[PDB]
RNA sequence: GACAUUGUGAAGAGUCAGACUCU
RNA sequence: CGGCACUGUUGGUUCGCUUGCUCCUUGGAGUCGGGUUGCUUGAAAGUGCAGCCUAAAGUGGGUGAUAAACUUCAUCUAAGGC
RNA sequence: CUCAACCUGAACUCAGUCGUGAUUACCCGCUGAACUUAAGCAUAUCAUUUAGCGGAGGAAAAGAAACUAAAAAGGAUUCCCUUAGUAACGGCGAGUGAAACGGGAAGAGCCCAGCGCCGAAUCGAUCAGUCUUUGGCUGCUUCGAAAUGUGGCGUAUAGGUGUA
């Protein structure tokens, strides 16, 4: 499948999830999502009890949730991985930012960006 | 028309048993068909996202060279329907338009 | 949202991207087995309109189904009878291949109930759907109050009895003059009820 | 082989009607079945009607029926609105809502307006808790005569009345219905032929 | 024989007005 | 053994519901439709079902039982579920 | 090349589940004849039926209109009477053959996807308490599912915001 991915002649608005962000911009891009990684497991129990004896700046994933924040333009940037299968699932973001002039860059990894929430992918 | 004699006609153009009319009002049922404007952008993106289909193209050779009877015979053919092969060469025909104003 | 453009890019499947993909994924399809446990859905907007939800219980099988006519199965072509019984080659099938590929999914998997499925490739010889099966005795099922129905006996092997939408569409069921034909929800019982002799107890 | 003067027979019996017989020897069984069927409704639900929910009037569809009314399947939210009751009140109270059924005419809205006003009358509501009645409520001494209703709630009279006699009026006698109504007939029958005509007289 | 599976390039010929058709 | 009705108690749960005004909003694709083939129907220039080819739209789509354009309308809202 | 993720795919006598096979009267999906009638016979008929295969229940299936119709209109499904041996089909031969309106039995309505808002507010195992323990309730128990999105509002009768 590898093999035949490269054979084949792919359309333009597929080939342009293969170009993603080099790995200078891209280290960039995680040490900063890095500062706003959600609450932490250990930081919700240390919370959970102080709370019974008594909602910052985060990163916002998931394609509808995104989709909604690019219509709104309320996104100041939006990272897109590059493996995301089916692709049909992130096949418009990239034009719906550059629709309302929101940046947006293809980063390299699902996993690398699920990571920074906390999550699989 | 009520009168002497008259009482309501059982056949003709006027014909009914009278009766006062309440002012129509829409059913919700009846809205179902009209695009929102949400829609619409999402059309057209995606739209701009995938392109033409193969036959889609031809018409577009056909129309440009305007061969309308040629078009309107093919999309007949594939699209199946003289209604909707009529709606498909209107779309095709604006698209021939706007890529005419935008590039000349 | 972005289910939305999920939907309006897959209702174009003669664009250069749709095609591509679909290219890949039936290659890769037609290399594995018939029936095949695939572990997310190919389709997830698809499959949530179907009636699919991303919990526990809910699974995805992909099954292949050979294309074209049903040969009718005599030997030499011989049917043996009047000219009217003689045709072998250009019969139809009653059974959408659809419905024909949930039959398979839900024949394999006797423990698990079928509620839909979707297309999902094809080529010349086969065609590629993917079944969404639940669990009927996953806890996260039994104790949701709206997926309780699917786990009560009386709908066991929905595809077998053509309940599902895809097995349903080849029953004929309807409303009006055009489906006047399945009155009392299937064309044998209309039969049997015009059919029947009615001696009434005074005549 | 027939013989004589016979009417041609007809009787569709070359199928293999013996594996398809009915018989009704148990229509007496069933008449009994479902009164006791219906006694047991009426133990479960009393007071209430034993006949159910409220049933509206409704036009007989075709011009072979229109002068005759029936029940209809419930009332539309039209009427329910002017008569001034809330569709989750009504499905409360024992009223059938048609959500399919529209008004066109007045008239029609007017009579199941009426209707449900008067069932409104009849009805005899009782306290939610019998310790503390509410407002809307009925009084106790209405309570007391409360009855289980059988057969239909407000059923439909079907007697026919005469117009009372009048004098024959002048105006009346001098209309010619006949040729009335041929016109009528043959305007109908004409209108696209003229309108055809009156086109291309206008092109000319 | 036609259509689909069926993709990526060249050369020739023919249509048009960069496309199509064939070989 | 059940069914009820009322009392008490236990556990959970209730910022809701109706009508007026106000502004906003509103939907299922290899599906529908079309060609052809076969079966089926009382369904007759195709009632229902299916194979292959084709393949949508968005006041759009279906239907109004004689096929087609162009017109008056009327009536519903398919391709998900209990 | 080291370590760590994800994706895909495995092995387990891993912890705990579930399916298989019977029954025939009725029920649901398929497959599918010929005898016979036509005084022959091939379409037709028998018959969308014997026979064959699969799948459930106490009933099943159907079911809340992409309906009927053309009134001054009806209004989910199922069943009965009538329509009616009628319209229609048919080597227009033999034969076949409904439905709506009408009168009744019974009557009960609803939930999603999508759009939008809250946005993980949701859920399974395991551990510990506790009870009326062949199962339930409580959690800084520990794991996992879930942002390729679980839950809440909400579905054509619409719905939502604010307001009285």
């Amino acid at each position: 499948s590898a093999i035949l991915q490269k054979r084949l002649k792919v359309p333009p608005t597929i080939n342009q999830f293969r170009t993603a962000l080099d790995s200078q911009s891209a280290r960039q891009a995680f040490k900063l999502l890095d500062k706003y990684r959600p609450e932490s497991t250990e930081a919700k129990k240390n919370r959970l009890r102080a709370r019974a004896e008594a909602r910052p700046n985060t990163v916002r994933h998931g394609v509808n949730t995104i989709t909604r924040l690019v219509e709104t333009r309320r996104a100041q940037l939006v990272l897109i991985a590059h493996d995301v299968n089916p692709l049909e699932i992130v096949l418009h973001l990239p034009a719906l930012c550059r629709k309302y002039n929101v940046p947006y860059a293809i980063i390299k990894g699902k996993a690398s960006l699920g990571t920074v929430v906390r999550r699989k992918t | 028309m009520s009168g002497p004699g008259i009482e309501g006609l059982a056949v003709g153009l006027n014909k009914g048993h009278a009766a006062t009319q309440l002012p129509v009002k829409q059913r919700q049922n009846r809205h179902k068909g009209v695009a929102s404007k949400k829609t619409k952008i999402v059309r057209e993106l995606v739209r701009e996202i995938t392109g033409f289909a193969p036959y889609e193209r031809r018409v577009l050779e056909m129309l440009r060279i305007s061969k309308d009877k040629r078009a309107l015979k093919f999309l007949k053919r594939r699209i199946g329907t003289h209604r909707r092969a009529k709606g498909k060469r209107e779309e095709l025909q604006n698209v021939i338009i706007a890529q005419r104003k935008a590039h000349k | 949202g972005a289910y939305k453009y999920m939907q309006e890019i897959w209702r174009k499947k003669q664009s250069d991207a749709l095609r591509y993909l679909l290219r890949i994924r039936t290659w890769h399809y037609r290399q594995l087995s018939a029936v095949h446990r695939v572990p997310r859905p190919t389709r997830p907007e698809k499959a949530r309109r179907l009636g699919y939800r991303a919990k526990q219980g809910f699974v995805v099988y992909r099954v292949r189904v050979r294309r074209g006519n049903r040969k009718r199965p005599v030997c030499k072509g011989q049917t043996y009878g009047k000219p009217k019984t003689h045709g072998v080659n250009e019969l139809k099938n009653a059974k959408s291949k659809q419905a024909v590929a949930e039959g398979r999914a839900g024949r394999r998997l006797g423990s698990l109930r079928v509620l839909n499925s979707y297309w999902v490739a094809e080529d010349s010889t086969y065609k590629f759907y993917e079944v969404v099966l639940i669990d009927p005795f996953h806890k996260a099922i039994r104790r949701n109050p709206d997926t309780q129905w699917i786990t009560k006996p009386v709908h066991k092997h929905r595809e077998q009895r053509g309940l599902t939408s895809a097995g349903r569409k080849s029953r004929g069921l309807g409303k009006g003059w055009r489906f006047s034909a399945t009155r009392g929800g299937s064309q044998a019982k209309n039969w049997k009820r015009k059919n029947t002799k009615v001696f009434h107890r005074k005549r | 082989a027939p013989r004589g003067n016979q009417m041609l027979g007809n009787a569709h019996f070359r199928k293999h009607w013996h594996k398809r017989i009915k018989t009704w020897f148990d229509q007496p069984a069933r008449k009994l079945r479902r009164r006791q069927n219906r006694q047991a409704k009426a133990v479960e639900i009393a007071p209430r009607p034993v006949a159910g929910l409220l049933r509206s009037v409704v036009r007989c569809p075709q011009k072979r029926y229109n002068t005759k009314t029936r029940l209809g399947r419930g009332f539309s939210l039209q009427e329910l609105k002017a008569a001034g009751i809330s569709q989750a009140q009504a499905r409360t109270i024992g009223i059938a809502v048609d959500v399919r059924r529209t008004n066109k005419t007045a008239e029609g809205l007017k009579a199941n307006a009426d209707r449900l006003k008067e069932y409104k009358a009849k009805l005899i509501l009782f306290p939610k808790k019998a310790s503390a009645p509410k407002k809307g409520d009925s009084s106790a001494e209405e309570l007391k005569v409360a009855a289980q209703l059988r057969g239909d709630v407000l059923p439909l009279s079907h007697t026919i009345t005469f117009d009372e006699p009048r004098q024959v009026t002048d105006a009346e006698r001098k209309v010619e219905i006949f040729r009335l109504l041929r016109k009528e007939r043959a305007d109908k029958k004409y209108r696209g032929k003229r309108e055809k005509r009156a086109r291309e007289a206008a092109e000319e």
